[PDB]
């Protein structure tokens, strides 16, 4: 699957709705298929490889057994009640998959707020007992390094595999492992409609004529203002970003944001 | 002779989500299957007790493939609960984002899911790209020149020859396979369009998120609309159209050509993967209170009888939970649904899965492009019509053929082609209410304490549904009923194969150690189990 010349990736998938795998597909100069044929070997990924069954079990083994190394990606949380039995790939739970590769990987990214943090399948009452790839693997010396968002930028992860690639080391990280260069800021201080927040401004609801001439969202919930991610700049898709759509931000790159930033519509 | 013997298929992978498949092989040929989903998250046991307002961003990240498709599930479902009707414009704008996912979807399905099985990309290297192009343009009103393959083979090559594999690391055609039969001008042709959706699919995802903010998992939806008055604009509806007409571009000239080269060649497969009984709930609706208002119509066929298209009765739906790994061994309506996860390992008791299995009057039901294609045919649907029949028509087969692994890949194509013009139609519609002076996109509302609701979506692996109870204002019931549940979920306890199952009962297997035919057949479903089990 891998040897030479490209650096080998294995990407996991724990308990995940996909969103971030398909967020990763819509990367943007580099597209998808620069990135899988020219910057990286993508060895493992369930969504996409050609080999399933046994096959898809031994190009996975022969990834990460390589003595030329590899990064793992790593998407969803790892659910850990009852011994691991929610979540299980060839009938191996997903804590004990992830406990004997993730140690052996030269580096490892945690991808989405699900495998940063526990993601949506950890918010209460939590039945599965699922966890976020550092706390789970706290104890075998795992540090991933977390892109959060629900999904995130994949901007952010492409950066984050270029500094990876060019200084081989991680870039500066913020208290909860997240790239400063990417979550450094909260939304909100980049938002185009914070001179409204400043002159409480607010639409009192969506089909108000304050939310149709785009006035500040925070009196319908929005948590731009306690949120750290790079929205308003970057946008998605080349286009658009919640608070540009009307609708406030839900928090989404924050540790526990299903049970802090709720309800959704109150602040 | 041939194999006899047990087959399993752990991870199913070029799926959403995490399947197991095992099947009991006899001769060479499958004759009994177990659909095992291995990811359990509980998202209707978090919901409980949380501002209904909510639910739809939660269950949002059911899935992000289907993504969008439970944010609108559950936003019809509380706007049924409290009793919005919602604008026109929010109802235009919610549909157009729903069909550009149905393309964009269906377009990545194809090429990046299913394809693999098919096409042996390998073999593209030993093309002749003069011939691939010749052929290539013979199929499709787009030229391809033989450099413009060359470039693709060049790539390729370099990639082949560096020995790191990739995504192709142990693929079963590697080496040649009998169940593989492209000619290597083919395989060159499908593999430069594989690549060339690589790219398009990031077209026709932005398509959604010009109106709905972002993709994946969309953020304009609201209880009584939707938020995004900056889709009034003509300059993001202008936007749109132009994702959109190159999308469909690409629909007509690239995916549904080559849809119908691999079919042909593939023909045998018109004799594995049928079922019996289909369920729809219809989709576009003019009016979000009456599922017969909708573009395409619901409707439920027991034992393929097209001729008594039944109507859909969504108090005949009950979720069965004796073959899956939940307490007990009661059916529930998900009005009275329960969620109660009880593992018992593979077989402990007789139960092998974390999805339910829903049955309709107590009948396992395929739902899906096939469903969605075979029964608007059915109810006379003009644009189905002439599309299905120009397809069997270029493949010289018969109806019947459309009960198969094959008829269903087709249906998948044929849909996408069907949506795909309508979304041009619906955009005319919304240009047009705008200049009547709309532009409303979101109506007021006030939350009862005490409430029952249901969202239906037609979502393309078919029907979808979110069942709420509302109580003292707060969701007191919050039930999931989702399509690959209804493909993919296990046995009843009636003991009755669900759609998957049943389909792959025949299969053959040329090589047990490479059983593409079984991924060809579990594939043409387009299995989510992230959507099955929640
Ligand atoms: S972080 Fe969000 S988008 Fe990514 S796998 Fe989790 S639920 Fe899905
Ligand atoms: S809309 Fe949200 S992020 Fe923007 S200024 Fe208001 S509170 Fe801040
Ligand atoms: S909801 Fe998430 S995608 Fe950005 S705008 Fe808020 S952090
Ligand atoms: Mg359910």
């Amino acid at each position: 699957l891998m040897g030479p010349r490209r650096p080998s990736v294995v990407y996991l998938h724990n308990a995940e709705c996909t969103g971030c795998s398909e967020s990763v597909l819509r990367a943007f100069e580099p597209y998808i298929d620069t990135l899988i044929l020219d910057t990286l070997s993508l060895d493992y990924h369930e969504t996409i490889m050609a080999a399933a069954g046994d096959a898809a079990e031994a190009a996975l083994e022969q990834a990460v057994n390589s003595p030329h190394g590899f990064i793992a990606v790593v998407e969803g949380g790892i659910p850990t009640a009852a011994n691991g039995i929610y979540g299980k790939v060839a009938n191996h739970t997903m804590l004990d998959i992830c406990s004997r590769i993730l140690p052996k990987a030269q580096a490892v990214i945690a991808y989405g707020t699900c495998a940063t943090f526990g993601g949506v399948q950890a918010a209460k009452p939590n039945p599965t007992g699922a966890k976020g790839v550092n706390d789970a693997l706290k104890h075998l010396g795992v540090k991933a390094i977390n892109i959060a968002g629900c999904p995130p930028n994949p901007y952010n992860l492409v950066g984050t595999i270029v500094y990876y690639l060019k200084n081989k080391a991680a870039p500066e990280l913020d208290s909860l492992n997240r790239p400063t260069m990417f979550f450094g800021q909260t939304v909100h201080e980049q938002c185009p409609r914070l001179p409204h927040f400043d002159a409480g401004e607010f639409a009192p609801s969506f089909e108000s004529e304050e939310a149709r001439k785009g006035w500040c969202l925070y009196e319908l919930g929005c948590k731009g203002p306690v949120t750290m991610n790079n929205c308003p700049k970057i946008k998605f898709n080349q286009t658009n970003w919640p608070v540009d759509a009307g609708h406030p931000c839900i928090g989404c790159s924050e540790p526990d944001f299903w049970d802090a930033m709720t309800p959704f519509y109150q602040n | 002779s041939s194999y006899s013997g047990p087959i399993v298929v752990d991870p199913v992978t070029r799926i959403e989500g995490h399947l197991r498949i095992e099947v009991e092989v006899e001769n060479g040929k499958v004759k009994n299957a177990y659909s095992s989903s291995t990811l359990f998250r509980g998202l209707e046991i978090i919901l409980k007790g949380r501002d209904p307002r909510d639910a739809q961003h939660f269950t949002q990240r059911t899935c992000g493939v289907c993504t969008y498709t439970h944010a609108l599930a559950s936003t019809r479902c509380v706007d049924n609960a409290v009793g919005v009707h919602i604008p026109k414009n929010a109802t235009y704008i919610r549909n157009l984002v729903l069909g550009a996912q149905y393309l964009h979807d269906h377009i990545v399905h194809f090429y990046h899911l299913h394809a693999l099985d098919f096409v042996d990309v390998t073999a593209a290297l030993k093309a002749d790209p003069a011939k691939a192009a010749k052929v290539a343009s013979s199929i499709s009103p787009r030229k391809t020149t033989a450099a413009d393959l060359k470039a693709v083979q060049d790539k390729l090559k370099t990639f082949v020859e560096t020995g790191q594999l990739g995504p192709f690391t142990n693929a079963y055609f590697l080496g040649g396979h009998p169940a593989y039969y492209l000619d290597p001008e083919t395989n060159l042709i499908a593999t430069a369009h594989y690549l060339e959706a690589l790219r398009l699919q990031v077209k026709a995802a932005r398509a959604m998120a010009v109106f709905g903010a972002k993709n994946p998992h969309t953020q304009f939806t609201v209880v009584g609309g939707v938020t995004c008055y900056d889709a009034l604009t003509p300059q993001r509806i202008a936007e749109f159209e132009a994702l959109w007409k190159e999308t469909k571009a690409f629909v007509d000239e690239v995916y549904i050509p080559d849809l119908l080269v691999v079919a042909a060649a593939y023909k045998d497969w018109t004799q594995y993967g049928g079922t019996d009984n289909f369920i729809t709930f219809g989709e576009f609706p003019k009016d979000e209170y009456d599922l017969n208002s909708r573009f395409f119509k619901p409707g439920v066929v027991f034992k393929r009888d097209f001729k008594n298209i039944k109507p859909f009765d969504k108090m005949q739906i009950e979720e069965h939970v004796r073959h899956s790994w939940y307490e007990g061994a009661e059916a529930r309506h998900p009005w009275k649904g329960q969620t109660q996860p009880k593992y018992t390992d593979l077989h402990g008791d007789d139960r092998y899965s974390w999805m339910k299995a829903p049955r309709y009057m107590g009948e396992p039901m395929e739902t899906g492009p096939l469903a969605q294609v075979l029964i608007a045919y059915s109810q006379g649907h003009p644009k189905v019509k002439a599309v299905t029949d120009a397809v069997l028509a270029k493949l010289g087969v018969g109806p019947e053929a459309l009960f198969s692994t094959l008829g269903r890949t087709a249906a998948r194509g044929i849909e996408t082609a069907v949506i795909a013009e309508y979304v041009g139609v619906m955009l005319q519609e919304y240009k047009d209410n705008i200049a009547k002076g709309d532009n409303v996109i979101c109506a007021p509302w006030e939350m009862p304490k005490q409430a029952e609701g249901v969202g239906f979506v037609n979502a393309p692996r078919g029907g979808l549904s979110h069942w709420i109870r509302i109580e003292d204002g707060k969701i007191g019931n919050f039930q999931l009923v989702v399509p690959s549940t209804w493909t993919l979920g296990p046995r009843c306890d009636k003991n009755k194969l669900s759609p998957v199952e049943a389909s792959l009962i025949g299969t053959p297997v040329a090589d047990a150690k490479r059983p593409v035919e079984i991924l060809r057949t579990v594939h043409s479903f387009d299995p989510c189990i992230a959507c099955g089990v929640h």
